[PDB]
């Protein structure tokens, strides 16, 4: 109802109180909170849990996937570099 | 009913070739889409009726695509 494609960057851990980090889909990691003020004066970066958390994995995956595809649908010259080069892949590059 | 057939793919239009069967399939993934306009000579659908064969072969050679009719 909004009438524009939207190009998700991000996976929350929780929804309801149990929000307590999210997941980026360009950089395949995790950013964890745990404190009251400015939680933690950073964000925790350990990277999919060092290849530990199968579900958030795949998840993670999933969600590059479809990233990938949405914006090389979307721009042309994006599209003609994942055709010459990372088609099978699927996982192009960090950032 | 007519069958639709790309013969070959030019260098320079590789990039707008994809765009234009991802959106005309409707249901091939975009590897998919890659490996069929590479895998040239090729169908890309069958059993279709006259005036979409025209509209299809029409917005393929717009973009710079060989395309022939059987």
């Amino acid at each position: 109802k909004l009438k524009a494609k939207p190009l998700l960057l991000q996976l929350p851990i929780g929804e309801a109180k149990t929000f307590k980090g999210v997941v980026d889909v360009v950089m395949k990691e995790k950013l964890l909170w745990n404190c009251n003020s400015n939680d933690g004066k950073d964000f925790e970066r350990k990277p999919l849990l060092e290849m530990n958390d199968p579900e958030l994995l795949k998840e993670t995956t999933e969600a590059r996937n479809a990233l990938i595809e949405q914006v090389a649908d979307l721009d042309d010259e994006f599209a003609d570099l994942v055709l010459e080069e990372f088609s099978e892949n699927f996982d192009l590059l960090p950032a | 009913h007519f069958t639709v057939r790309l013969t070959e793919a030019k260098p320079v239009d590789k990039v707008k070739l994809i765009k234009e069967i991802k959106s005309h399939i409707q249901g091939i993934n975009l590897v998919q889409a890659k490996k069929l306009v590479e895998s040239l000579p090729q169908e890309i659908k069958a059993n279709v009726p006259k005036a979409e064969a025209e509209k299809i072969k029409a917005a393929l050679e717009a973009v710079g695509g060989t395309v022939v009719l059987e």
